[PDB]
Formats: C-alpha cells, sequence, structure tokens
RNA sequence: CCCGAU
DNA sequence: TTCCGAGATCAGACGAGATCGGG
DNA sequence: TCGTCTGATCTCGGAA
C-alpha cells in the first residue's frame, strides 16, 4: 500500500463533492449485505463527508464555474493554494477576503480586493 | 483535500470473477482505505480513479487474482493555510473542541491566541465575549503500534474580526 | 580500528554536516573509490557528492590521485580527520608562542582549510579591528610581519602542487583581484612543538627546574634542522648551550656542565626514541593508577623492570599477599595490560609446562589504550549529542520558570564538563600516538 | 539423522498409509484398490462449491462410520474442525453453507499416489485413481508392478494422499499411470504384461487353438465390465 | 547456585575512580574555543543544507522563508618560506 | 550413494523456454538439449523420433 | 511468438491445477456441467471445451516474457 | 564470507518451502477477467 | 542398539 | 656463493542406499 | 574401515 506520490492538490470542494454525489448514488445500485460482515467504515465517511461539503452551498455550484472563476483568478497573481481557498472558502462578504483571506499583506491594495468581491459574488 | 497517488496489491477472491476488475477492485479498495489516516499522508476517504491497473496474476497458493493497482484516492489533509468551518462538539477547560460536520471529531484546538477574554471555565462557556471558523495550524500524527488520536491537529483563531458572529 | 571510524563519523557530524560525514565516512570505509562509484554505493545523488568532496578537499581530508585507468580515485587519510579534535589546542600554543594576531592566523587557517596570504590577512583585519577601538584601528602591516614570523619557524607550510587532472575542476574549490598560492597549517610542526612541551614538562616535574630549560633551549635551537621522522635530535655542543640560554638564568657554565652530564646520564635518557618510550609507560602507569589503585600499579611497574621473570617473584618482590596479588595479575591480563605467557615451551599442555611468565609488551598495551581512548571520546560527544536537542526551548527564551532555568545551568555545567574532558583525554592520544609513530618504520 | 538430510528434505508426511500389497487384475491399469478402513481415515478436504453441496450433504449424514462420509467440518472461518461423531450430523448437514471445508473420506475417483520405498527411478511414485474396495491390502493391476519393482511376496508400499486441489492435478496429469507408461531411460514401455498374462495370450494366439461360438463368446464377454459395459 | 540469583549487578562500582577534571586552570582558554568554533563551523559556508526538506514540502507558499570598515592598504609579497616539494 | 551424489548435483537443471538448458544460476550447460531438443522418453528406437519404415507402413 | 505452440504437460497440469482450485472456491463455471462434483473433473471439461479464463505467462530466462492464452494453444 | 545466496534451484526452495521453479513452477499464470487501464476523471 | 520385513 | 623456486614426500580429513516392524 | 583429496615441509638445481 506504499504511497508513491504524497501530494497533488487541485481538488476543489465542488470536484470532491461531485465525485462523492456520483459515488454515493452509484454504490447503492450495487450496495451489498455480503460485505457488511466485512467492511462498513466506507459508508460512514462518504455519507457524513457529503454533508460538510454540502454546508458550502455547492448545491447549485456548477462545473463550468471552476474554469470561469479560474480564468479571473490567473490575472490576480494569487497562488494555487490561495485560489483553492478562494473557491473552497467561497468568501461570502468582503470582510473574509478583506481580513480572513490569506496573503492580505501588501497584495490587498483596496483595488483588486474590491474587484475580487465582484468575482467571488459571480 | 489533496489527491494521493497510491499503489496497492489488491486480491480479488475467486468468487467475484463475474464482475469487472476495475469495479471489483474499487469495492475492495474502499474497504481497505476508508476512515483511515495514513501516517504523514492524511485521512483517506474514498477512491477517485484507478489510473493504471496491471495484469491479474494468480499465485501458486490462493487461486485468487492479485492485481497490482496504481490509483489516486482523495484524502483529507489541511495545507497549513486553510480557514475551515466546523462545529463545537465539546468544550474542555484547557481548550475548545471543534468538529468538522460529521467528518472527524478529532480536531482539538488549543486556545491561547484570541482576544484577551479567553477562558473555558467547565460550565461550557465557549469564549468570554468581546458554524465556527477554524485555522488548522500544524500536522501531527502518531503511529499507534508500539508493543506485542493519530491525526489530531492544533487549531487557531486569530483576529479575524468575525463580522457576522462577534 | 572501528572505534577510530566511530569518531570520524562523530567529528564531521558536529563540524560541517551529515552528508559530508556520510560520503566522508564511507570513503574511509571503502578507500580508493571513484566519483560515480561513491554516489552509487552510499545512495547519494551526484550533485551532492561533488559538493561534499569539494568541502572535503578544501579541509584536506580527501586526497585524489589517478594511476592507470584515467579515472581519479579519491582517498581519505584517516589520521588527519582525528586532528580536528585537537583544533582548539592548536589555537592555544600559538597564543603562548605568538600574539593574539598570529593566534587568529592559525585559527582561520584551520577553519577554512586552504588559504592564500591575500585572503587570511584581509580576514583578520576585520576580526581584530571589530574587537578593538574604532578610530584606534589595528594596522594590517603588523599582521604581515607576524605572518612570515610564523613561517620562519615553519609553523605554516604550503600545499603540494595541484595535479590539475581533467576530472578535477579548478573553479569549484575556491569560495566566492589576485590569485596567489594556497596553504594549510603545518600541524606536523605542532606535533614537534607539542612534544617539546611534553619533554620539558617531563623533566621539570621530575628532575629540577633548571634541568628542563636547557632541554627546551636545546630543542628550540633544533627545530628546522630536524623533522618528525628524526630518530633523535641533531647533536649539539655544550658551548652553544651557554650561548642559547635565556636571559632569566645566571648559572655558571661549569655547574650547568655538571647538570649537563647529570641530565645526559639517567634511566630516562636528546634521545627522542627513548623520550617518547619513557613517557608512554608513565601514561600506561597513570591509567592503572587511575583504575586499579596503587597496589596493582606497584606490580605493573614490576614487569617493566624484569622482562620475563614472573609469578615466582611477584608474590615476593611486592610483599602483598598471594590472594590479593593474583587478582591483580588476572585483571591486568583480562584487560590486556599484562600481555601473556610467551615462554611456555612444554609441548601442548596447559597443566604440564615450563611455567608461564607474565611480560608486559609496551606496544600492545599502547595500541589498545589508544583504541580505548578513541572509544572514550565517542562516549563523550554522544552524551553532548544527547543533551542538546531537548533543551532548545529555553535557549531562545533568553534570546521561564525556576525548574526551566535550573535545567539550563545543569546543562551548561554538563556540557562544559564534557567539552573540557574531550581535551584532557586528547593529550593522552598525542602522547601515545607520537610513541606509535616513533616505532613505525616505512611510514 | 540431522535436520538437513532427514528433516528438511526427507520429512515425514501426514495423510499417508502403508499396507501389504496383493494383486488384482480386475482393475484398470490406472486404479489402486484401497481398503475401507484406510479410506475412512485418509481424508481429502473438499471445499463446498455449488456442485458438491448436495453430494457433501448426502455424505455428511453418514458421518465417520459408513464409508461414503466425512469426519471433520471446518466452518468458513478457521473454526476448529468439528469432529463429526458426537454432534447431530443432520444439524451440521443443513447448516453447511458455501465455502466451508468438509474432510470427506477417500472416495473412489480420488487421486492417491503410490511409492515403493526403495525408489530407484522416476516410476516408483505414480499416481493412481482410488476405488474403495473391501479388504486391507493395496491391490493394483499387475501390469504396473515392474515400474514399482514390486512382487507380491509380502512387499509393502506407501500411499500418500495429496490435499490441495493443485496437488491433485499435478498427480493426475504428470504422474498418472496413463501418462508414465514409458521409462525415460530408453523410451521403452515399462507397464506391460507380466507372467501369466504373457503366457495366457501366447497360448491363446498360438496357431493351434480354435474356439467355437460357445467358448468364443465366453472369452470375449469377459471384456465388458468397468467403462466397457456399454459397447456393442 | 552461588551466583544463580540475578544479573550479577546493575553496575560494578570501582573503589578507585577518576582523579578530577585534570589540568583545571588553563583549559578555560581551549574550552571556550571548543564552543566558539562550533558556533562558527555550523554557521559557516562550508556546510550542507537539508534540501530533502524542501522536496518533502508540497506546501510551498509566499511570505515564508521556504519561498524567500576593513581599513587596509594594498601590498603584494609572495614568500617561499615553505617547502618546495610534492 | 551414487544415486545420491548424482541427483544432488543434477537436480536444478531444466530446459528453459528458449530451448536452452541452464543451471539454477542462469549459466548455460547446453544450447539445445542433447543437440535436437528431443525427449528420450518419447524417442523411438535407434535414438530417432520416427523410425520411418514403421510409420509409412502404418 | 517464439516458444512452442504446444501446451506442455507442465502447463496443462498447472492450468488444471489452479482452475480446479478456482472452481473449488465457487468460481463461475464455463461449461454448463452435467453433475460432476469433483472440481478436477470439471476443469478437464473446461479444457476440452477450451473455455478457461487463464493466460500463461511464459518466462524466457533472460527476463522477457511472452503471453499465451489457453484458447491459443494445442492441447493433446 | 558474507554469502548472500538467492533462493533458487530445488534443494533450497524445498527447504524454504517455496514452489520450485523447475518444472511446473517455471512459468506463471494470469487471469483473463474483464479489465482495462481506464481513463481517469477530470480534476 | 539388536532383531526382523522388503 | 647464493638462493629462489619447484617436484617430492606424510598427515589429516569426513564420506559410504532406502524404508517399515517389534522388544 | 581404508579410501580419498589437501597442503605442509624438505632438497637437489638453475639463474645473476
Ligand atoms: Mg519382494
Amino acid at each position: 500500500m506504499e504511497v508513491k506520490d504524497a501530494n497533488s492538490a487541485l481538488l476543489s470542494n465542488y470536484e470532491v463533492f461531485q465525485l462523492l454525489t456520483d459515488l454515493k448514488e452509484q454504490r447503492k445500485e450495487s450496495g451489498k449485505n455480503k460485505h457488511s460482515s466485512g467492511q462498513q467504515n466506507l459508508n460512514t465517511i462518504t455519507y457524513e463527508t457529503l454533508k460538510y461539503i454540502s454546508k458550502t452551498p455547492c448545491r447549485h455550484q456548477s462545473p463550468e464555474i471552476v474554469r470561469e472563476f479560474l480564468t479571473a483568478l490567473k490575472s490576480h497573481k494569487l497562488t494555487k493554494a490561495e485560489k483553492l481557498q478562494l473557491l473552497n472558502h467561497r468568501p461570502v462578504t468582503a470582510v473574509e477576503i478583506q481580513l480572513m483571506v490569506e496573503e492580505s499583506e501588501e497584495r490587498l491594495t483596496e483595488e483588486q480586493i474590491e474587484a475580487l468581491l465582484h468575482t467571488v459574488t459571480s | 483535500f489533496v489527491l494521493v497517488e497510491m499503489v496497492d496489491t489488491v486480491r480479488i477472491p475467486p468468487w467475484q470473477f463475474e464482475r469487472k476488475l476495475n469495479d471489483s477492485i474499487a469495492e475492495e479498495l474502499n474497504k481497505k482505505l476508508a476512515n483511515k489516516v495514513v501516517y504523514n499522508v492524511g485521512l483517506c476517504i474514498c477512491l477517485f480513479d484507478i489510473t493504471k491497473l496491471e495484469d491479474a496474476y494468480v499465485f501458486p497458493g490462493d487461486g485468487a487474482s492479485h492485481t497490482k493497482v496504481h490509483f489516486r484516492c482523495v484524502v483529507f489533509h489541511p495545507f497549513l493555510d486553510e480557514i475551515l468551518i466546523g462545529k463545537i462538539k465539546g468544550c474542555s477547560p484547557e481548550g475548545v473542541h471543534v468538529s468538522l460536520g460529521f467528518f472527524d471529531d478529532i480536531l482539538i484546538p488549543p486556545e491561547s491566541l484570541q482576544q484577551p477574554a479567553k477562558f473555558d471555565e467547565a460550565e461550557q462557556v465557549w469564549v468570554w465575549e468581546y458554524g465556527e471558523e477554524i485555522r488548522f495550524r500544524v500536522v501531527d500524527e502518531s503511529f499507534v503500534d508500539t508493543s506485542p488520536y493519530t491525526l489530531v491537529g492544533s487549531i487557531s483563531e486569530p483576529g479575524l474580526g468575525l463580522l457576522s458572529w462577534w | 580500528t572501528q572505534a577510530e571510524i566511530k569518531l570520524c563519523s562523530l567529528l564531521l557530524q558536529e563540524h560541517f554536516g551529515e552528508i559530508v560525514e556520510k560520503i566522508g565516512v564511507h570513503l574511509i570505509r571503502t578507500g580508493s573509490q571513484p566519483l560515480r562509484v561513491i554516489a552509487h554505493d552510499t545512495g547519494t545523488s551526484l550533485d551532492q557528492v561533488k559538493k561534499a568532496l569539494c568541502v572535503l578537499v578544501q579541509h584536506n581530508l580527501v586526497s585524489y590521485q589517478v594511476h592507470k585507468r584515467g579515472v581519479v580515485e579519491y582517498e581519505a587519510q584517516c589520521s588527519r580527520v582525528l586532528r580536528m579534535l585537537r583544533y582548539p589546542r592548536y589555537i592555544y600554543t600559538t597564543k603562548t608562542l605568538y600574539s593574539d594576531t598570529g593566534e587568529l592566523i592559525v585559527e582561520e587557517l584551520l577553519l577554512n582549510g586552504k588559504l592564500t596570504m591575500s585572503a587570511v590577512v584581509k580576514k583578520v583585519a576585520d576580526r581584530l579591528t571589530e574587537t578593538m577601538e574604532d578610530g584606534k584601528t589595528m594596522d594590517y602591516a603588523e599582521v604581515s610581519n607576524t605572518f612570515v614570523r610564523l613561517a620562519d619557524t615553519h609553523f605554516v607550510q604550503r600545499c603540494p602542487s595541484v595535479p590539475t587532472t581533467e576530472n578535477s575542476d579548478p573553479g569549484p574549490p575556491p569560495p566566492a583581484p589576485d590569485d596567489g598560492i594556497y596553504w594549510q597549517a603545518n600541524l606536523d610542526r605542532f606535533h614537534q612543538h607539542f612534544r617539546d612541551q611534553a619533554i620539558v614538562s617531563a623533566v621539570a616535574n621530575r628532575m629540577d627546574q633548571t634541568s628542563s630549560e636547557i632541554v627546551r633551549t636545546m630543542l628550540r635551537m633544533s627545530e628546522i634542522t630536524t623533522s618528525s621522522s628524526a630518530p633523535f635530535t641533531q647533536p649539539l655542543s655544550s658551548n652553544e648551550i651557554f650561548r642559547s640560554l635565556p636571559v632569566g638564568y645566571n648559572i655558571s657554565k661549569q655547574v650547568l656542565d655538571q647538570y649537563l652530564t647529570l641530565l645526559a646520564d639517567d634511566p630516562l635518557e636528546i634521545n627522542l626514541h627513548k623520550a617518547l618510550a619513557s613517557l608512554a609507560t608513565a601514561t600506561l602507569e597513570s591509567v592503572v593508577q587511575e583504575r586499579f589503585g596503587s597496589r596493582c600499579a606497584r606490580i605493573f611497574r614490576l614487569v617493566l623492570q624484569k622482562k620475563h621473570i614472573e609469578q615466582k617473584q611477584v608474590e615476593d618482590f611486592a610483599m602483598i599477599p598471594a590472594k590479593e596479588a593474583k587478582d591483580m595479575l588476572y585483571k591486568m591480563l583480562s584487560e590486556n595490560f599484562m600481555s601473556l605467557q610467551e615462554i611456555p615451551k612444554t609441548p601442548d599442555h596447559a597443566p604440564s609446562r615450563t611455567f608461564y611468565l607474565y611480560t608486559v609488551n609496551i606496544l600492545s598495551a599502547a595500541r589498545m589504550l589508544l583504541h580505548r581512548c578513541y572509544k572514550s571520546i565517542a562516549n563523550l560527544i554522544e552524551r553532548r549529542q544527547f543533551e542538546t536537542k531537548e533543551n532548545k526551548r529555553l535557549l531562545e527564551k533568553s534570546q521561564i520558570t525556576a525548574p526551566e532555568r535550573q535545567q539550563l545551568e545543569t546543562l551548561k555545567r554538563n556540557v562544559n564538563k564534557l567539552d573540557a574532558s574531550e581535551i584532557q583525554v586528547d593529550e593522552t592520544i598525542f602522547l601515545l600516538e607520537s610513541y606509535i609513530e616513533c616505532t613505525m618504520k616505512r611510514q | 539423522q540431522g535436520r538437513f538430510r532427514g528433516n528438511l528434505s526427507g520429512k515425514r508426511v501426514d495423510f499417508s498409509g502403508r499396507t501389504v500389497i496383493s494383486p488384482d487384475p480386475n482393475l484398470r491399469i490406472d486404479e489402486v484398490a484401497v481398503p475401507v478402513h484406510v479410506a475412512k481415515i485418509l481424508t481429502f478436504p473438499e471445499k463446498v462449491n455449488k456442485a458438491n453441496i448436495n453430494f457433501l450433504r448426502k455424505l455428511v449424514q453418514n458421518g465417520p462410520e459408513v464409508h461414503p462420509g466425512a469426519n471433520f467440518i471446518q466452518q468458513r472461518h478457521t473454526q476448529m474442525k468439528r469432529f463429526l461423531k458426537y454432534g447431530n450430523r443432520e444439524k451440521m448437514a443443513q447448516e453447511l453453507k458455501y465455502g466451508d471445508i468438509v474432510e470427506r473420506h477417500l472416495i473412489d475417483g480420488d487421486v492417491v499416489l503410490f511409492n515403493r520405498q526403495p525408489s530407484l527411478h522416476k516410476l516408483s511414485i505414480m499416481a493412481h485413481l482410488a476405488r474403495v474396495k473391501p479388504h486391507r491390502t493395496f491391490r493394483f493391476n499387475e501390469c504396473v508392478c515392474t515400474p514399482y519393482n514390486a512382487d507380491f511376496d509380502g512387499d509393502e508400499m506407501n500411499l500418500h494422499l495429496p490435499q490441495t486441489e493443485e496437488a491433485k492435478a499435478e498427480a493426475l496429469v504428470l504422474m498418472g499411470t496413463k501418462a508414465n507408461l514409458v521409462t525415460p531411460r530408453n523410451g521403452e514401455p515399462l507397464i506391460a504384461a507380466i507372467q501369466d498374462f504373457l503366457t495366457g495370450a501366447y497360448l491363446l494366439t498360438l496357431k493351434d487353438t480354435f474356439f467355437d461360438r460357445a467358448k468364443a463368446c465366453q472369452i470375449i464377454a469377459s471384456i465388458l465390465v468397468g467403462k466397457d459395459e456399454k459397447i456393442k | 547456585f552461588s551466583k544463580g540469583e540475578k544479573l550479577p549487578d546493575v553496575v560494578l562500582k570501582p573503589p578507585p575512580l577518576f582523579p578530577d577534571t585534570d589540568y583545571k586552570p588553563v583549559p578555560l582558554k581551549t574550552g571556550e574555543g571548543e564552543e566558539y568554533m562550533l558556533a562558527l563551523k555550523q554557521e559557516l559556508r562550508e556546510t550542507m543544507k537539508r534540501m530533502p526538506y524542501f522536496i518533502e514540502t508540497p506546501e510551498e507558499r509566499q511570505d515564508i522563508e521556504r519561498y524567500s570598515d576593513w581599513r587596509r592598504l594594498p601590498r603584494e609579497m609572495m614568500p617561499r618560506n615553505k617547502c618546495k616539494k610534492a | 550413494y551414487m544415486q545420491r551424489r548424482l541427483v544432488k548435483s543434477l537436480e536444478d537443471l531444466c530446459s528453459q523456454y528458449d530451448l536452452t538448458v541452464r543451471s539454477s544460476t542462469g549459466d548455460i550447460i547446453q544450447f539445445i538439449y542433447g543437440g535436437d531438443g528431443l525427449d528420450p522418453a518419447a524417442m523411438e528406437g535407434k535414438d530417432e523420433p520416427l523410425e520411418f519404415k514403421r510409420v509409412l507402413d502404418n | 511468438r517464439i516458444t512452442t505452440p504446444y501446451m506442455t504437460k507442465y502447463e496443462r497440469a498447472r492450468v488444471l491445477g489452479t482452475r480446479a482450485l478456482q472452481i473449488a472456491m465457487c468460481a463461475p463455471v464455463m461449461v454448463e456441467l452435467e453433475g460432476e462434483t469433483d472440481p478436477l473433473l470439471i476443469a478437464m471439461k473446461e479444457l476440452k471445451a477450451r473455455k478457461i479464463p487463464i493466460i500463461i505467462r511464459r518466462y524466457l530466462p533472460d527476463g522477457s516474457y511472452e503471453d499465451w492464452g489457453v484458447d491459443e494453444l494445442i492441447i493433446t | 564470507f558474507g554469502q548472500k545466496d538467492s533462493v533458487c534451484g530445488v534443494s533450497e526452495c524445498i527447504i524454504m518451502g517455496i514452489p520450485m521453479n523447475i518444472g511446473t513452477g517455471l512459468f506463471k499464470l494470469l487471469h483473463k477477467a474483464d479489465r482495462d487501464p481506464n481513463p481517469p476523471k477530470r480534476p
């Protein structure tokens, strides 16, 4: 079970949520009671996991938005981790970007931060 | 969340030879790597894809089929730069306990850094006043086997301001 | 000599790093080995091996030479790596024999390995001026005066001409005007000079104060005309002895001449062969005095008197009882000091023989104690390796409760008790290693 | 006697028996007659696989006293073999599910393998199908006795019983008597008629003999038992 | 049976011991230099760094270190005060 | 004994799949087994696989 | 493509070796069998009908290999 | 000598209890079930 | 170790 | 004269089917 | 029980 590659993160919350939504509804098609005497830990993690991602209103979140938001993000010069925070955190208001958002120091400018609110709202 | 490329030798018992391998390996690998934190890696969840499945041997003993499987699985591992949103499923006087919603109740924040009205005085007082946000700060996992927990976190709360709720 | 290699793993770990130790210590373990073969056997990438050998050739620990294959086989000299242990002692005798300026000269020459004159005088013009008064700037001309003053007494010798082989690259070794020529320190001259302090302390603490000074002035005027491979010093006349006396003395020529024929005729015997041979046995005798009391040390000196006359006289010649004596023999046997029964000539019989006689062999008891002293400093450093990583939380707090500070002053009492004790066993190495080098032909 | 030459190579072996041999020409060359008492002891773990479920249910009601029966059941998960003598066999019969092991008796159609103990060539171990007969001697066809170099003057020869299903096919295909009819020194056949059969068939094919339809249909109809009873 | 009791001893105590921290006064001079150069040999250019830490770190981000009078006069004298060999 | 010495040297040879006969350590003893790569067991009399007079009349 | 296209007696033994042990662990049977309860007798019915889900991995001794389906071989 | 022997032949695979590679253990067997190296998902 | 079987 | 190397002449090794049966 | 191979000292012989 050796892990060859420790990391490779671009899985935005929507991606993982979407995979889980297809998986949950697909596992039940073949849901088995033979494997109950064996394994059931998988069911619990997927089930509860869906809810936490669901907290973020990825309900109504779309696949195209990932590229659409990304196209705006590349201009801002924020790092890949920062953008994932920006999509996953989905800052509802300016204060989270204004204060909660990472790398606030220097790059804030009170210019693109205001523009980001228009982009994040989109 | 982060993808983790992993390699496992997955043994399909011979009464599953009707089903397709890439599905019937995936049913095994979910039973192998769910709700299990891998040391220095993170909390595995489920199977993303099987990126490369190589040829099904059958060994001189078992009669089963052992396919070495390259795959990618999504895991839970905060990147030391994430402002998460959880819920307080517990309050200890040394520090609060936050839990991500039905994810893992194993994130234990130490509390020393918020505004100078900080104590938990055993009557379940959250914070002496002026969903809950969290900053995951360090990676900390302890390998359990020792003789003949395990992803705990330390979680901060700086001067965010928290405009909506205090 | 595995405990020797235990130290070279420890000495490079504390000074430079870990991979420069690893590639270093492997080269001590497998010898004349090429660049690609070292990177394949230690499991190290080739970019880091080129850097690690670059630091190792700078501090003159790994020497390179090609013979037949057209491929350079690096080779590390083992006994040079342990001379890093003596490094602060090499600083100190340049403070007793030269000023603070020249003491800093051998320091940055020992630190940065290979140095040109154009650099090392430029560096001490920074360090000595920053500790002196601003506006009262130390003038560098006095440094160039004391720089050659070290070299006329031959304390600093130059590097052998570089091979300049194609595999070797000139640009990487220098760290970034004039080129100049490089040198290391002549630490071999120190091993004369450390021996000069050794014999003058051997006479003064045995014979008399005035006996030792004429040994010093004999040896101070025999420095360049000998080498370390000299079996004894160059022969002198007594008339230049009266010329070379210091101005503190006032002794008449004829009274010191009586002391000159007194000092020439001793059990000690300037015979440099007999000098290190007599000083090594006192180092042996100070170890049994350290370990087995004065009673076992009394029979330890008895076997240095008679070569093979034992166990029919040792119960008589020391008058100690047969029970108490024979446990001292077998403890001197089991710890390899008493050497063995090399006289039994009856054939293949432990019970019936011509009676086994004990006999000390001075070199087998020497090479063991040197191997023991190599083992000793392994247990010194590893303790100071042990107590360091825990207490790092409170070193930066000064940069604090009452048991927190009390752990620090019990640490700093410990480390300073360890580090001082690395040097006190170090003087036993050189006192015995110079005896080892004095009985080794063809090297 | 040491561990190399006698405990690592030549090690003692379970599921293995040894009797005196006696002839039986009425078997095919590929079959050994195994006594009942031995065949009730030497057991083959036959796992339950949707085709021997009714067959193993039928034989586990017999238990370890009637010969087509069993004497051990492992459950599907390393439960200790359940010595099928004390309990209710029919309650163990009905509760028998897929996957679990039944140690049924040495039945006919099983693959045992002989050995005559001074093994001098490849042919001294040969596999044989096993038919449970009524005696305590190992009875084989006498054509296969010159590979064993075995006369019936009180000679004994061992019978191992391979346990796994992979070692059952390696006996049948590689070491079967129908495969090793031919010695690997020359290429000559070693399994062929010995003694009476040769002097029987010489006296029959001799030029002088003449049979009427009385004796002719009597000698011929001797060859109609045991895979031969269904031919015109 | 005379020794069949336990491990001989946890430790064997030698009635005579080490003398002291021998040569007490003067190794204050060498002893500080033991710790002085070790403060400077570790903080030198002639050392190596754990670039295996940086290949271990997939968390690289901005704002962290992981991301980020000699008073003298000219002269020239080259002496051969030293050996002319090798 | 002579059976024992013989088989304790000769046991770890097998004709590999490219018709070569190698030792356990990979070293080649024979390039084809016995020149023709033929079973002595299946071999017909006269060390020939056919004995063509018998097959043609058959 | 270079080894013998005849199924050797050591390959027929192990293919019948493991297809017997597979079918004795409730494998899916490929021959719509007719009452054979010995798993080994099912496997020879699998071989003669040439329906065995097994590919022989033939190792040339240098380390290279060459696959061969049991459908794609000449049994005796 | 520091003799690293591999475990081959038959006088060691019988001692160690490995299936020997001489004869039936020369080759190895695969299974012919439904499989393919599939496409992944877009991330 | 004896004996005996083959 | 020297002698360095080599053919000659003892001494020590560690081997010598397989199984089965009983006192 | 020799039977074997090994490897260890002596000695008459040629080269420098
Ligand atoms: Mg007989």
